[PDB]
RNA sequence: AAACAUCUCAGUAUCGGGAGGAACAGAAAACGCAAUGUGAUGUCGUUAGUAACCGCGAGUGAACGCGAUACAGCCCAAACC
RNA sequence: ACUCGUACGGUCACUGAAUCCUGCCCAGUGCAGGUAUCUGAACACCUCGUACAAGAGGACGAAGGACCUGUCAACGGCGGG
RNA sequence: GCUUUACUGCAGGCUGUCGCUGAGGACUCUCACUCCGGGAGGAGGACACCGAUAGCCGGGCA
């Protein structure tokens, strides 16, 4: 079987929603975690310093 | 080849020539207190300790002459320019 | 390279844990306050999922209802009892102080009230030699001879499902129904069929392993494969 | 005359000696089966406390910390590295055992702040302070012209940032001169070279 | 560093914890133009690519002082109660 | 983790149903065991040195090695004359 | 990427030493410490564990 379109398929399972804290659509439902704000893991808000520039 | 034990020659310290006794350097021992000594300790650490971890240098198939030309009356000793020898031996 | 399989095992990942959850009882010894008086009826003879074994349940007096390691010949309605004074029979347990030498026993504890770890596997049997008022000298299935304190409890008998080894699993199939009820990877692959990077045995355009393979006790998990500090290989001498 | 607590600190400079070293042989045991922060009535060290700032008044906290003794527990590199970075076991920590307990501590008491911490022995493997923590919301170290001073909120987690005893002298800040080029006024600033 | 291991990139990138409107530092167990001298601390200019480091390679790199800015000096522990 | 496990176990490897079989070699390499003697670090100990110290030397000597043995269904070998 | 008796190092294992650590070149004990026991108590015991260091092995890894 194909990794390509034949494997596209059996893609009818629900990840990641909206996020309740945020509101991105990064809810991960089967983790409970959103990769975006760390709403489930973390009480402060994700964010790191490569999201920019070095200096910036 | 072979070489007096004993023979005139200039002596740079009396300034004129007299009987110097010839022998060869024997090596002194190191007091493992000089700066180099404690840079070692100092520099060296966790991982390659740069120069203190190389390799051991090679050999020469003969080595210079090096020894110490022994002045007879005044004591006092003085060093001349060697010479590739692969043996020296002296007579008497 | 790559960790080799005997790295992965140590993560206790699933595909390496046992089925615990499927497993039925922690076949132990009883605890006894004392006098002996501890006695039950053998109530059914159950599949112990863990050891491919027989186990009987058992109903104690004070109303416990608990799994026990059976020795060979325990039926149901038999009673067995667990104390100090308790009969000299087989399924009976009792210090190896009491029992007397020259009789075959069974899940043996190595340390007085650990519950038995030695000789539990089917069929096997110790065989208590020396007694003494200081140490029990007791003859594991190994061959080797441990000295007891005499207080370590024990039960008297061989273990149940004696020949289980005498025959052969046949077909993989077979060890593949058994090797499910059990916490190991299965089937193998052989080292020398791997990759370099897999382990130290793979590579190479033909299969043999690089260096012999008799490894030191020293060496370190990655590289510890094939002989294992061995005093000796082959058969010869 | 002497005072009383001059006695106390006497005894503490040899801990191994006569009737203290029987009563650590005897206290750490019950310390051993006790957790890693445990609050305390009274200092183990009276003197030691009062020198530090300790007052039996309402608002002031001391509690016995307990942490692992040796260097740092660090995990080898899972990745390319030179030589003089491959290193494990040798590798210590920046911050002495008492800054991490002080820390500990502090956590423990989320309202509290540290106002200082002493040592009170160690075995084998643990080693033991004592922190002194003050409620900086309790009026009565509100209104003490001794301590008021730790409500004010520029010291919201004076251990944190370093702002305490060990605090300090663990940043090197302790000489004035030669040698505190890159101590003072703060390690960052000085490009973290000491 | 015309490879590369100490060295360099750099205590940089990035990561953990935390304060404020600014932080940190701060009233000498200092300096040591060695003095009949200076006198808390930051910072700015300079001292200086000086001293010091370093396969003494490549590279790395202060301080006292001086001129300025702004200035500010105090509280416990203990002795005795 | 194996393990609700205990040598009729389980881990680590080689070979790859059955049938007839599986010879010779321990010198090298590996692993293991032993070891009079030899070698073998640091702490403590002794000597020299320094009103201390650096440092030099001595005594003692672990694992290891030398040395000896075992072992090839251990890596492998099984020629020229 | 991979290999090894390439160079340099790093984990890991073994071993000596120091600290925890106590009483009377071999030895007894118990009090720390460890394990077994529900508890009483039993085994072990100043060793082991752990922390520090030293020598050896060390493509498992960089
Ligand atoms: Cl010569
Ligand atoms: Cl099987
Ligand atoms: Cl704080
Ligand atoms: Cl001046
Ligand atoms: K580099
Ligand atoms: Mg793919
Ligand atoms: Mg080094
Ligand atoms: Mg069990
Ligand atoms: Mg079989
Ligand atoms: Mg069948
Ligand atoms: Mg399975
Ligand atoms: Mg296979
Ligand atoms: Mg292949
Ligand atoms: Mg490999
Ligand atoms: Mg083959
Ligand atoms: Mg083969
Ligand atoms: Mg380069
Ligand atoms: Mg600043
Ligand atoms: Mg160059
Ligand atoms: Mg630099
Ligand atoms: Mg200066
Ligand atoms: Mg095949
Ligand atoms: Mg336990
Ligand atoms: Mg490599
Ligand atoms: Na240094
Ligand atoms: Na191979
Ligand atoms: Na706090
Ligand atoms: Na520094
Ligand atoms: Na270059
Ligand atoms: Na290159
Ligand atoms: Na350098
Ligand atoms: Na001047
Ligand atoms: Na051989
Ligand atoms: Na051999
Ligand atoms: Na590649």
């Amino acid at each position: 079987t194909g990794a390509g379109t034949p494997s596209q398929g059996k893609k009818n399972t629900t990840t990641h929603t909206k996020c309740r804290r945020c509101g991105e659509k990064s809810y991960h439902t089967k983790k409970k975690v959103c990769s975006s704000c760390g709403f489930g893991k973390s009480a402060k808000r994700r964010d790191y310093e490569w999201q920019s520039k070095a200096g910036e | 080849m072979q070489m007096p034990r004993r023979f005139n020659t200039y002596c740079p310290h009396c300034n004129e020539h007299q009987e110097h006794e010839v022998e060869k350097v024997r090596s002194g021992r190191q007091t493992g207190m000089k700066w180099i000594d404690r840079q070692r300790e100092r520099n060296s650490g966790i991982g390659n300790d740069g120069k203190f971890s190389k390799v051991p240098g090679g050999d020469k198939p003969t080595k210079k002459t090096d020894l110490k030309y022994r002045c007879g009356e005044c004591g006092k000793a003085h060093l001349r320019e060697g010479w590739r020898a692969g043996r020296l031996e002296f007579q008497e | 390279g790559r960790r080799i399989q005997g790295q992965r095992r140590g993560r206790g990942t699933s595909t390496f844990r046992a089925p615990s959850h499927r497993y039925k009882a922690d076949l132990e010894h009883r605890k006894v306050e004392d006098g002996d008086v501890i006695a039950g009826t053998v109530v059914d003879i159950e599949h112990d999922p863990a050891r491919s074994a027989p186990v009987a349940a058992v109903e104690f007096e004070d109303g416990d209802r608990r799994l026990i390691l059976a020795p060979e010949g325990v039926g149901v309605g038999d009673e067995l009892q667990v104390g100090v004074d308790a009969e000299i029979a087989p399924g009976n347990t009792l210090p190896l102080a009491e029992i007397p030498e020259g009789v075959p026993v069974c899940n043996v504890e190595s340390s007085p009230g650990d519950g038995g770890k030695f000789a539990r596997a089917s069929g096997v049997n110790a065989q208590l030699l020396t007694h003494d008022r200081n140490v029990a000298v007791v003859k594991l299935p190994s061959g080797e001879m441990k000295r007891l304190d005499p207080q370590c409890r024990a039960t008297i008998g061989v273990v149940g499902g004696g020949g289980r080894t005498d025959k052969p699993f046949v077909k993989a199939g077979n060890k593949h129904h058994k090797m499910k009820a059990r916490g190991t990877k299965w089937p193998n692959v052989r080292g020398v069929a791997m990759n370099a990077v897999d382990h130290p045995f793979g590579g190479g355009g033909r299969q043999h392993p690089g260096k012999p393979k008799s490894i030191s006790r020293n060496a370190p998990p990655g590289r510890k494969v094939g002989d294992i500090a061995s005093k000796r290989t082959g058969r010869g001498g | 005359a002497r005072s009383a607590y001059s006695y106390i600190r006497e005894a503490w400079k040899r801990p191994k000696e006569g009737q203290i070293a029987e009563l650590m042989w005897h206290r750490m045991q019950e310390w051993r089966n006790e957790p890693a922060v445990v609050r305390i009535e009274r200092p183990t060290r009276l003197d030691r406390a009062r020198s530090l700032g300790y007052k039996a008044k309402q608002g002031i906290i001391v509690v016995r910390v307990a942490i692992r003794k040796g260097s740092s527990r660090r995990t080898r590199f899972n990745k390319g590295r030179r030589s003089k970075r491959m290193m494990v076991n040798r590798i210590t920590r920046k911050k002495n055992i008492q800054r991490i307990a002080e820390e500990r501590a502090n956590r423990k008491f989320p309202n509290l702040r540290v106002l200082n911490s002493y040592s009170v022995g160690e075995d084998g493997r643990h080693k033991w302070h004592e922190v002194i923590l003050i409620d900086p919301d309790h009026p009565a170290i509100k209104s003490d012209d001794q301590l008021s001073w730790i409500s004010r909120t520029r010291h919201r987690l004076r251990t944190f940032r370093g702002l305490t005893s060990a605090g300090r002298r663990c940043r090197g800040l302790r000489g004035q001169g030669k040698g505190s080029e890159k101590v003072r006024p703060s390690l960052r600033v000085n490009g973290a070279k000491a």
